[PDB]
This record gives C-alpha cells, sequence and structure tokens, in this order.
C-alpha cells in the first residue's frame, strides 16, 4: 500500500500474490516489491526451515 | 491494596487451628466471609462413616419439613411475604 | 408491548432517511432505477414518520 | 397459623440452609470426638490472610472464646486454585473466557485481553451501524435495569443474557466503530465526511463511468464506492487485508 | 450395486462425449433443437396418446389392488364393509375413466398431414402438445390413483373399526380424487387448443 | 497524505497519558483494556485508510 | 468467438465458482449435522459442557468460510471476454477446494461425533479431540491453499 | 442471434433460477420434516415448550425465504437478448444457492431433531440447539451471499 | 492455438491438479476420521496414551502433505499455451498421487483404528502398529515418487 504503484512506475504485485509466488524457489519470479525485498526474504525462509 | 484480573491472584494455603468448642461459630463466620474454600480431606472412606452424619441427617430432615410446609402452602391460597429482606442480608453482609 | 421499540425506530431511522431523500441525496435518490422525485416520496415517508409518532404515543401506554 | 408461619417460613428456609453447608464443610476438618483443638486447611487469597485473621479474632472476641485463634501458612506443594477478582464490569468476559478452560495456577488469564478483543473481533465481523445500535439498545435494556433484573428470575426470556448486559454493550459500541469505519448505517452508506472519488462531471444517459482518485476518504471506506460495479472487489480486497493484518 | 455402477458409467460417458464435442468445437453438433424439429411430430403425439391411457390404467390398477387387498383383509373380521367401501374402488377407477376420455378426445385429433408439407408450426405444436398433455394426464392419474388407493386402504381399515369412521375418512378419498379431476382439467385445457394434424 | 504516522504519534501520546493517569481503584483492568482499545482502533483505522491511500482500482458504475 | 477466448469459456468459470460453495457447504453441513447430534447426546446428559463442546461445529463452519472465500475470489476473475484458460483454472480451483472441503467436512463430523461422545465421560479427551479436529480443518486448509494458487494464476498474463 | 448472445442463452439463466428455489425447497422440506417429527414426537410427554422448540422450522422458513429472494432477483435478471455469459452466471448463482440451501436444510433437519430430543429431556440444551441451528442457517446464508454476488456480477460489462 | 498445443490442453492439467488434492484429501480425511473414532474409543479408558497413539492421524497428515506438494508443483507446471502432452502427463501425475494417497489413506485408517483398539489392551502392540503404519504409508510414498517423476518429464524437451 505505502508506495503509489502506478506513479512509481515499477509493476504492482497482485493483491495477495508475493508469498505464494515465493513458495516455489528463491528465484523470485518477477515484480519485486522493493530493492532486494523479494530477494532478502530467502534469509527469513532459510531461518525458519533451519 | 488487592490483586486484580492481570493474572491468577496470589494463592495461599493457611492452616486452621480451630478450637473444638467454638468450631460451629468459626465455620459459620468463615463461610460468611465468602472468601475461603476447604481442601478435600479424609475423603478416603465412604460417605456414611463421617462424624457429622447425625447432624446432617437431622438438618436434611428439617429441610424436608420445610419443603412440606412449602408444598401445603402452595396448595393453599397463600404465598411468601418476606423474600426481599432475608436475601439482602445474606447476600453480601458484613462480618456481623 | 414490543411495538414501542418498533415505533421509536420508525420515528428516528425512518425520519433520517426521509430527510435524506428530501435532500436529493445521491446514495438514495437520483439513480437510474430509483424514483426521481425526491420531495414526492419524502412527503409520504414523512407521513409514515408522523403515523409512527402517533403509534409511539399509543404504545407509551406502559405507564 | 399458615398466614402467620408464611411470613417467617421464607426466611426460615434460607436460614436453615446454612447449617447443611456448614457441617458439610467442617466435615473436611476431621474433628474427632476425642480430639480437641480442631485442625484443618483451606484455600484463601494471599492478600486477604490479614483481613480474615482480623475478622476471626473479632468474632472470637464477640463469641467470648478466651482461647486465641491462630493460623499458619503451609508449604503449598499441591497446586492451589486460580482466582480472578473480577468486577461486574468484566465478570462476563472472564467467565466466557474460562468456559474453554480454567487458568493455570498463576498464568496470564486470557480473560483480560478478550474483554476487548472479543467485542471488536465480533464488530469487525458485524459492521452495520443500525443493527449494532438496536442491539446496543437491547444491551442497555439490561445494563440500566441491572438492579431490577438481578433479583428477578432469568428464565427463558434472558437466560445466559443475564450476565451478558456488559458484553453486549461493548460489542455494540465496537459495532458503532466498525460502522464509522465501514460507513454503512444498516446497508446504506452515509456521506457526512468529505467527498471521495470524483467521477467525471460529464456523463451520458447510461454510460459506464470510472472514478478519479482526487483524494483519500479520511475515515473509513470511501462512500463514493457505494453502488459501483467495482465496489465488491475493492471492499473485499480491503477487508481481506484488514482481517489478515488484525489477525 | 451393478445398476448404480451402470448409472455412473452412463453419466460419465455422456459427460465425456459432451465435453469432447464442446472442445472440438462442435457443441452445436449436439443440437437438441434440431433433433426435436427433425423427428416426426406424429411420434410425440402418438406416444402421448398411448401413454396417457397406459399410465391412467397403471395408476387405476395400482390403486385398485392397493384398496382391494386391504379391503378383503378387513372384510374377513366384518364383511359389513365390503359393499359400503366399494365406493373407494369406484372412485379409484373413475381415474381410469378420465384416462379413457382423454385418450378418446386425443384420438379425435390424429390424421395424415400432406406429406412433407405442413411439417410446420401447427403440426409440431400439436405433436408436442399431445405428447406432454398425455404425459400430464397419465402421470397425474397414476399418482392420484396411488393416493386414492392408499386412502381407500386406510378407509377399509377404519371402517373395520367403526361405521362413522368410514364416512369421516371418505373425505380423504374425495380430496385425493380432486387431484385426478385437476389432472383431467389441465390436460384438456393445455391440449385442446392444438388443431388436428392438418 | 500518509499522515498515519502522525496519527500513530497522537494516539501513542494519548495511550501514554492514560497509562500514567490510571483510575485510582481497580487500576489493572482499565490500564490494559483502554490502551488496547486505543491501539486496536488505531490499527483498524490504519488499514481502512491505508487501503485508500494509493488505490490501484477505481469505482466503476453505469448509474447516475 | 476467439480461438483462445471462446464464447462458452465462462460456463466453466461459473460452474467452478458455484461448486466452490456447493461442495464446501455439503461438507460443512454433514460435519455440523454429525457434530450437532453428538452435542445433543452429550448435553442432554451433561448440560454444562455444551458451550465448551461447541468447537467442532465451529470447525465445520470453517469449510463454509473456505467455500465463501474461494467462491468470491474466483468470481472476481469472471468476465464475458475471459479466455478458456481462465475458465479452466477457475473450474479446477473450485472443484479442488470444494471437494477438499467435503472431505474435511466428513472428517470433522465423524471425529466430532466420536470425540464429543468420548469427552462426555472422560474429561481430558477434549484436547486430543480438538487437535484431531485441527488436523481435519487443516486438510481443508491445504485445499484452500491449492485453490488460491490456481486462482492467483487464473489471470496471470492471460492472452 | 449474436455470436455472444445465442438464442439458447436463456436456458442456463432460467434453469439457474429454477434450481435456486427447487433445491432450497427440497432442503427446507427435509429440515422442516425432520424437525417437526422430532417436535411432535418428543414434546408429547411435556408440551409447554412446543412454542419454544418451534424454532428449527423457523430456520427452515428462513432457508425458504433465502431461496425465494435469490429466485426473484435472478428472475429480475432474466431477459431475451441476454448474453450466454449472463445465463452462465445466473445458472451458477442458482445452483450455488440451491445446493447450499439443500445442505443447510439437511443440517437443519438433523440438528433440529437431535436438539428437540435433548431439549424435551433437558432444558439447558435449548440454547445450544439455538446456536447450532444458527450455524446450519449461516451455511445457507453463505450460499445466498455467493448467489447474490454472482447474479449482481451477471449484468455489468455485458455486450 | 496450434494443434500441438490445443486450446483445451489446460483442462487436463487443471483437473489433474484439482483431483490430486481432492483424492489425497478424501484419503487422509477417511483415515483421520476412522482412526480418530478409534482414538476416542480408546482414550476414555487410557487418556494418557493419547500422545502416543496419535501417530496414524499424523501419518494421514503426511499423506495430505504429499497431495499438496505434488499439487503445487504440477500447478506451477501449468500455462495457457502449454503442450497437450504436458496436460496429459500432469493429469496422469495428479490422478496417480491422488488415488495412491487414497489407497494409502484407507490402509492407514483401518490399520490405525484396529491397532489402537488392540493397543488399548496390550502395550507392546504399539510398535507393530507403527511398523504397519509405515508399511502402509509407503503406498503414498510410491505415489509421491511416481507423480514427481511424471512431473519431471512433464515439460522436459516438450514442444
Amino acid at each position: 500500500w505505502a508506495v503509489d504503484w502506478v506513479k512509481d512506475g515499477k509493476p504492482a504485485p497482485g493483491l495477495l500474490n508475493m508469498l505464494i509466488n515465493m513458495f516455489l524457489s528463491p528465484g523470485t519470479i518477477d515484480d519485486e516489491l522493493y530493492p532486494h525485498q523479494a530477494k532478502v526474504q530467502v534469509f527469513l525462509l532459510l531461518m525458519a526451515l533451519v | 491494596k488487592e490483586e486484580a484480573i492481570f493474572r491468577s491472584a496470589e494463592m495461599a494455603l493457611v492452616q486452621f487451628y480451630i478450637p473444638q468448642e467454638i468450631s460451629r461459630d468459626s465455620a459459620y463466620t468463615l463461610g460468611q466471609l465468602g472468601l475461603v474454600q476447604f481442601r478435600d480431606l479424609n475423603s478416603k472412606v465412604r460417605a456414611f462413616q463421617r462424624t457429622f452424619v447425625n447432624e446432617i441427617r437431622r438438618l436434611d430432615n428439617v429441610e424436608r419439613q420445610y419443603r412440606y410446609f412449602y408444598s401445603l402452602l402452595k396448595k393453599h391460597d397463600i404465598k411468601l411475604y418476606e423474600g426481599d429482606t432475608d436475601k439482602y442480608l445474606d447476600g453480601s453482609g458484613e462480618l456481623y | 408491548w414490543c411495538c414501542t421499540v418498533l415505533s421509536a425506530f420508525g420515528v428516528v431511522i425512518l425520519s433520517v432517511i426521509a430527510h435524506l431523500f428530501n435532500t436529493n441525496h445521491e446514495s438514495f435518490v437520483g439513480s437510474i432505477n430509483d424514483p426521481e422525485d425526491g420531495p414526492a416520496v419524502a412527503h409520504t415517508v414523512y407521513l409514515a414518520a408522523l403515523v409512527y409518532l402517533v403509534f409511539f404515543v399509543f404504545c407509551g401506554f406502559q405507564v | 397459623e399458615l398466614y402467620a408461619i408464611a411470613k417467617e417460613l421464607d426466611s426460615w428456609f434460607q436460614d436453615v440452609t446454612r447449617e447443611k453447608a456448614i457441617f458439610e464443610i467442617l466435615n473436611k476438618s476431621n474433628y474427632d470426638t476425642n480430639r480437641k483443638i480442631l485442625i484443618a486447611e483451606g484455600w484463601i487469597p494471599r492478600d486477604e490472610l490479614a483481613t480474615l485473621q482480623a475478622r476471626l479474632g473479632e468474632m472470637i472476641a464477640r463469641l467470648g472464646i478466651d482461647v486465641p485463634s491462630i493460623i499458619q501458612v503451609l508449604d503449598t506443594n499441591h497446586t492451589p486454585p486460580t482466582f480472578h477478582r473480577t468486577n461486574k464490569f468484566t465478570a462476563g468476559f472472564q467467565s466466557i473466557c474460562d468456559c474453554y478452560g480454567i487458568a493455570q495456577y498463576r498464568e496470564i488469564n486470557a480473560g483480560l485481553p478478550t474483554i476487548v478483543t472479543f467485542p471488536f473481533m465480533f464488530a469487525i465481523m458485524f459492521g452495520d451501524m443500525g443493527h449494532g445500535f438496536l442491539m446496543t439498545l437491547a444491551a442497555l435494556s439490561l445494563v440500566l435495569n441491572e438492579k431490577k433484573i438481578n433479583k428477578m428470575k432469568r428464565g427463558e426470556i434472558f437466560d445466559m443474557a443475564f450476565t451478558g448486559r456488559y458484553i453486549i454493550l461493548l460489542m455494540g459500541v465496537f459495532s458503532m466503530y466498525t460502522g464509522f469505519l465501514y460507513n454503512d448505517i444498516f446497508s446504506k452508506t452515509m456521506t457526512i465526511f468529505k467527498s471521495g472519488w470524483k467521477w467525471p462531471d460529464h456523463w451520458k444517459k447510461g454510460e459506464s463511468i470510472t472514478a478519479t482518485s482526487v483524494g483519500t476518504y479520511p475515515i473509513g471506506l470511501d462512500w463514493a464506492w457505494h453502488g459501483t460495479e467495482n465496489a465488491l472487489l475493492f471492499s473485499n480486497s480491503y477487508k481481506m487485508k484488514l482481517s489478515i493484518l488484525m489477525g | 450395486s451393478f445398476s448404480h455402477f451402470l448409472y455412473y458409467l452412463v453419466l460419465i460417458v455422456v459427460i465425456v462425449y459432451g465435453l469432447y464435442k464442446l472442445f472440438t468445437g462442435h457443441g452445436s453438433d449436439i443440437n437438441f433443437g434440431k433433433f426435436l424439429l427433425r423427428t416426426s411430430p406424429y411420434m410425440w403425439a402418438n406416444l402421448g396418446i398411448a401413454l396417457c391411457v397406459g399410465l391412467s390404467v397403471v395408476g387405476a390398477a395400482w390403486g385398485i389392488f392397493i384398496t382391494g387387498s386391504s379391503m378383503i383383509g378387513a372384510g374377513v373380521r366384518a364383511p359389513r364393509i365390503t359393499t359400503k367401501n366399494l365406493i373407494s374402488i369406484i372412485f379409484c377407477e373413475v381415474v381410469a375413466i378420465y384416462g379413457l376420455i382423454i385418450a378418446i378426445v386425443f384420438s379425435s385429433k390424429l390424421t395424415v398431414a400432406t406429406a412433407e408439407n405442413m411439417y410446420s408450426k401447427s403440426n409440431l405444436y400439436t405433436g408436442y402438445s399431445l405428447f406432454w398433455a398425455g404425459i400430464t394426464v397419465g402421470a397425474s392419474n397414476l399418482i392420484c390413483g396411488i393416493a386414492v388407493g392408499i386412502t381407500g386402504a386406510t378407509a377399509a381399515i377404519s371402517d373395520a373399526a367403526d361405521s362413522a369412521l368410514f364416512v369421516k375418512i371418505l373425505v380423504i378419498e374425495i380430496f385425493g380424487s380432486i387431484l385426478g379431476l385437476l389432472g383431467l382439467i389441465v390436460g384438456l385445457l393445455m391440449a385442446g387448443k392444438a388443431s388436428e394434424f392438418q | 497524505f500518509y499522515t498515519v504516522v502522525g496519527v500513530f504519534i497522537v494516539v501513542s501520546a494519548m495511550s501514554v497519558l492514560f497509562w500514567i493517569m490510571a483510575p485510582k481503584n481497580n487500576q489493572a483492568v482499565w490500564r490494559s483494556t483502554v490502551i488496547l482499545t486505543l491501539a486496536m482502533m488505531f490499527l483498524m483505522w490504519a488499514i481502512t485508510f491505508l487501503c485508500q491511500l494509493h488505490p490501484l482500482v477505481a469505482p466503476r458504475r453505469s448509474d447516475l | 468467438m476467439t480461438e483462445l477466448c471462446p464464447v462458452y469459456a465462462p460456463f466453466f468459470g461459473a460452474i467452478g465458482c458455484a461448486s466452490a460453495i456447493i461442495f464446501t457447504s455439503l461438507g460443512a453441513a454433514y460435519g455440523t449435522a454429525k457434530s450437532g447430534v453428538g452435542i445433543c447426546a452429550t448435553c442432554v446428559l451433561r448440560p454444562d459442557l455444551l458451550f465448551k463442546n461447541i468447537v467442532p461445529v465451529i470447525m465445520a463452519g470453517i469449510i463454509a468460510i473456505y467455500g465463501l472465500v474461494v467462491s468470491v475470489l474466483v468470481c472476481y476473475s469472471l468476465g464475458q471476454k475471459q479466455a478458456l484458460y481462465t475458465g479452466f483454472i477457475q473450474l479446477g480451483a473450485g472443484l479442488s477446494v470444494g471437494l477438499s472441503g467435503l472431505a474435511a467436512g466428513f472428517a470433522i463430523g465423524i471425529v466430532g461425533d466420536a470425540g464429543v461422545r468420548g469427552s462426555s465421560q472422560q474429561p481430558r479427551l477434549f484436547v486430543g479431540m480438538i487437535l484431531i479436529l485441527i488436523f481435519a480443518e487443516v486438510l481443508g486448509l491445504y485445499g484452500l491453499i491449492v485453490a488460491l494458487l490456481l486462482n492467483s494464476r487464473a489471470t496471470q498474463d492471460v492472452v
């Protein structure tokens, strides 16, 4: 919500999409939320699984 | 200077050194405080070997006469007339 | 017995929506499907409010 | 004689009911006939030991029993029960919370957060101003007459609602809030606050008209959303996210 | 059961066939309307006239033994009930009378159309009207026959108890027969307006 | 827009004020319940405003 | 009548969107019926345990909640010009969630009846009954997650 | 017949409208039948709570009202020039509400029977009966929500 | 759409992905419901042994895990212009994992309730219970590898 998406120019992810997209693999498919936002979360995922 | 609903209140197990003679008054008042339970004691034996059996049976008998009064009174054309006064005193009365 | 609360609500709520009709409010009147005449339906709903006021007066017999 | 006895019979019954419990309780005390100085134990609130000792001493002085009365605290190896000094403000919430299960010996009783969360969780589910307001009036019907209803049989007219006077009141005021923040007196949306989306000022007889985000509606869902073909989608996405975040 | 598995097989094969046609793009090739139009309306009309009387007779006979068997069983203890209850059988077979009348009035309507000519609106309407008017009359007759048979059996049992009980239960039979009258009237109303097979 | 942070500041100030000025008797219940009312009210208002902060969809209809 | 967007495309979408609520509703109804029979049987004898014992019916209502969420989510992707892919995926998601919820409803009802019966006599079977109901509910949760994935890509870069 | 508006489009909308009342009427019929059987069977011993136990039949009547409202509104949605898509969603709404109502009616019947059996024997079970009947009703309520949302969606942006 | 990749190709994939979770859910639900009836019947005598005799329900949980993981992977394998071959093979994988899990679930349920009934009496039967549960879970395990290895070739060198 915080970022005005269309004015921001970068694509706006779906309403409830990013996490279920992430379920696949650390290779974030597309439409990153923020710089490395879809990338650094692999750290949280690996922390949970370990 | 008392506990609140923040968590379970500070419990305590205190030992009642009740004098034998004054036991009835002590129990009556202690129950009047509405503040104490009694830990289950000497319950390993059956219910008809208690030291209190005779007073229990006579008072239950008394409650039966009172019920018989109430039944015949309901049969007759009359009802209770002092319900309000008795309940208020015994509800949240003081130590007296 | 129960008609008292119904009469009171039929005063208050029916009156506020009555005035909100009479105010030619978009959410209630002016749409393609609703009746276009604001004050016209406002008159009959005000009459309903008045008859509920009388009904509330009648139900005030609880005393 | 029946008219005479009827006056005291009602009070006599509630008087005589005392000794049954009295002797059933001192039954646990193990007062042997040969034994003297009866010895027994019971659960007390720790913060009331001094006051119960004072009351017992006052009674002993009143009873004239020359022998003093003493009491000592044991080593509580056994788990003592859990207590909550709830007032009528929150007794209903506490009881409803503990219906699921009595608390652990000293744990953080879940009643206290539920006091507020349960009414608001209900309200975020309920929404409407009008229905909440009528049910709040119903709650007031028992809150205001609490003195009268306390001494009149609950029966099937109220039943479990006998204690629900304050629960229903708080969920009703939270229903008020959810109405302010969902903007619907019953179903219909209200429009006191500043105008939201400005759909284009020129419209055809039956044209499909979008809207312009000229600003943000300050309090709650924008009233401009009402009646629109995208209203259901917008509101649903909104309140999915609201539900998951609050949860 | 093997029969239930047969129903499952039929359902799955018809569903898969329909899906196959839809996906290959010939969903129109399963044209129910074309099938209705091309089949001869004579077939519908005659199936209707046959089935109206057939179902009327089936319901009549069903109610006849339903009432009669219990009537004979109750008559064993007291044969006072036989003649006085035969009215239940009479009201059961008035349903068959209705079926016969609807059959004859329908057979007033069949005839030869001018070859492929007049294979059009009038005769098609007449064919479908005759078909499901016959189905209406026959099925309504069958079901009211079932109802009147059950009520007549109950009336027999009650008559075995008391005389006046039979006459107070006969109203149940009358109410049951109203269903057959309604079936007759609806069949006549919704069938008559169609002309003959010009 | 995005004054939700400032509204958080003001509701936090109110929460701290009520935290210090608890009712004299039965302090714990007021203490917990009022501050949690305020916090939960603020959160649910925060979502209901943040949704319309920069919306991705617009109302659409064919009605006057 | 586009090749990728045939006119009969939204039939599957509508069927899936409905089935997502029908099958979940059937599962929830069977669950609450069995659980309610259990509740009545235990509470005619042990009235006080009623409110405490109401949870299995809640967990039956879970299936209905899941059906509602998946149905409305599928509906928001409906469209007259929608491609055959979209209808296909909505149909699949609806069937998946609905039948998963139906299985969850069977499990919920059966174990709710059994656990209510058991807790009628013995006091601390309730926790185990609750956790078994938890597993029965999480079954429907897996169904819902699958349905959400399908619906999430129901309109992903669809031609 | 427009390619997007075939002549046989009204079939699906009409059958949806029909099912929307047919299936809910079957469900309410079963619910009322089982509930009333229980009522008359168990209150004969003790009659005074007949009016109290009337309630499950009231719930079944609410189910019938649910079917009535969905059916009347989808009727309001019917037309001649309607698009195949419109017929598809009307059919979907009708089936959703009808079958959800059928499930709700099964729940009403079973729960009401068990509840009245218990309530005639023990009074405090009445409140729990009320609660379960509410749940068996909100099942069909969810079905109604799905159906009304569908048949609202069945008209906009239609060519 | 080309005849290599027909417009209806995603139907098989969608129905396979649905049916995988559907059938594993039915199998796991039957297993957990029936074994939970067993648990409720046994723990009224032996409440303490609940935490030990709980295993078969968890094993049905692993069956559900199998179903979800296969379903989500084969769902990620979808796509509008997917090759007919991909749809066929992924339908095969979905049905394989689903029905293998269904058979495994029947085995888990029957073995589990019988074993817990027996172990109510005798303690050393617990290890045999567990052993038979693994030798039944290997069925869903085989389904897991079969479905995964089908998925591996689902798009390997596909055109």
